[PDB]
């Protein structure tokens, strides 16, 4: 079970230095024995990021020999290092701006031209991925959201406005998870103020608006903010 | 000089059970050893599907296959399953760095046209005490994804003071939902009476307007 543990600070301010690390588990970076499968010298420990609204961008790679390859778009800024004794390799990006806000993935690249016994599927690709570190570059301070009701008007629709929070994400449920049918929790938008905002809506029978209780549960882990907001006809 | 990949189409709309053909073109001819494909679903890391002369990666079922030679490469899904609808990337990996991805193709479910149900929400009294007014317009369960929202304030068309958010395609009925949020200060909001959300969508014969009068 080769897996990648992603860590490092994801909340940064402009002009600061992004510094992420992935720890490899299930294999050794300092093991130079080779008796089966692919040589550990054929692994290329890599970084890939996805900014909001964009595709995957291959950042670069490092071999345990220390040889690096970098994307020319970032070659002037990026540094990738490896520490075999700690099973770690790291990504550094200085002088960050909002354009560096992205989810940053580490991954195992494989490029084998010889092998022993069997060649496992996944050669010439990034076959094992960490699950990412979300990084936000902002001067904003960590802030819990303000939750306002989207009251049903005169099938009915209602919801909650989860406004002015930082950073992402927030978890939203309805009636402590008892209500899921018809719920739409929209992806947050970055407001011009630098804070995020989303709405969560649900369509319900009009007849239930007198009897049923509707409560939206908001959990903003970075600020330890928990809000239960009741939404009722105005 | 480097290897540049271009994928086509940007979006592909197919029904489950159909065959999907995704294209990826390299700027120079590349050995099929170095053409890799990835699947990417929201909330997850990308996953390798095909690499090293069209060999399936671990756990990849047989309906995924690869083909192509020289500059034009193809990912084929012989019979689509509901879990196959996602974004698909090609990557050149091992021929010459940088090992860049293509732009990606969104494979979405094609269904019949569905008109949105439109709802408008005034700002709550509680938010007004904070000095800001948010007016929310909901477009619920529509297809296709393309839709136009036009805010009107006492018949004056707005521009640049609202934001949109669209959900991922619903896993049950394959529709989309969209919210448009108009943001005004408390002082500005109380200067006007009629707040209207005008929605244009191909499932609607004419634009549909939902409105309220401030204070009623």
């Amino acid at each position: 079970q080769v897996q990648l543990k992603q860590w490092g600070a994801g909340l940064l301010k402009p002009s600061e230095t992004l510094s992420l690390t992935c720890t490899v588990y299930g294999d050794s970076l300092s093991d130079y024995s080779w008796s089966w499968g692919v040589s550990r010298s054929d692994y290329y420990w890599s970084w890939i990021r996805q900014p909001p609204g964009k595709g995957l961008e291959w950042i670069g790679e490092i071999n345990r020999s220390g040889s690096t390859k970098y994307n020319p778009s970032l070659k002037s800024r990026v540094s990738i290092l490896i520490e075999a004794s700690k099973n770690q390799f790291s990504l550094k990006l200085p002088s960050v701006t909002a354009a560096d806000t992205a989810v940053y993935y580490c991954a195992r690249g494989r490029r084998s031209r010889q092998w022993i016994g069997e060649l496992p599927p996944g050669n010439y690709g990034l076959d094992v991925w960490g699950q990412g570190t979300p990084v936000s570059v902002s001067s904003a301070s960590t802030k819990g959201p303000s939750v306002f009701p989207l009251a049903p008007s005169s099938t009915a629709a209602l919801g909650c406005l989860v406004k002015d929070y930082f950073p992402e994400p927030v978890t939203v449920s309805w009636n402590s998870g008892a209500l899921t049918s018809g719920v739409h929790t929209f992806p947050a938008v970055l407001q011009s103020s630098g804070l995020y905002s989303l709405s969560s809506v649900v369509t319900v029978p009009s007849s239930s608006l007198g009897t049923q209780t509707y409560i939206c549960n908001v959990n903003h882990k970075p600020s330890n903010t928990k809000v239960d907001k009741r939404v009722e006809p105005k | 000089h480097e290897i540049v990949l271009t994928q086509s189409p940007g979006t592909l709309s197919l029904s489950p059970g159909e065959r999907a053909t995704l294209s990826c073109r390299a700027s120079q001819s590349v050995s099929s050893s170095y053409l890799a494909w990835y699947q990417h679903k929201p909330g997850q890391a990308p996953r390798l599907l095909i690499s090293d002369v069209y060999r399936r990666a671990t756990g990849i079922p047989d309906r995924f296959s690869g083909s192509g030679s020289g500059t034009d490469f193809t990912l084929t899904i012989s019979r689509l399953e509901p879990e196959d609808f996602a974004v698909y990337y090609c990557q050149q990996y091992g021929s010459s760095p940088p090992y860049t991805f293509g732009q990606g193709t969104k494979l979405e479910i094609k269904r019949t046209v569905a008109a949105p149900s439109v709802f408008i929400f005034p700002p709550s009294d509680e938010q007004l005490k904070s000095g800001t007014a948010s007016v929310v317009c909901l477009l619920n369960n529509f297809y296709p994804r393309e839709a136009k929202v036009q805010w009107k304030v006492d018949n004056a068309l707005q521009s640049g003071n609202s934001q949109e958010s669209v959900t991922e395609q619903d896993s049950k009925d394959s529709t989309y939902s969209l919210s448009s949020t108009l943001t005004l200060s408390k002082a500005d909001y109380e200067k006007h009476k009629v707040y209207a959300c005008e929605v244009t969508h191909q499932g609607l014969s004419s634009p549909v307007t939902k409105s309220f009068n401030r204070g009623e």
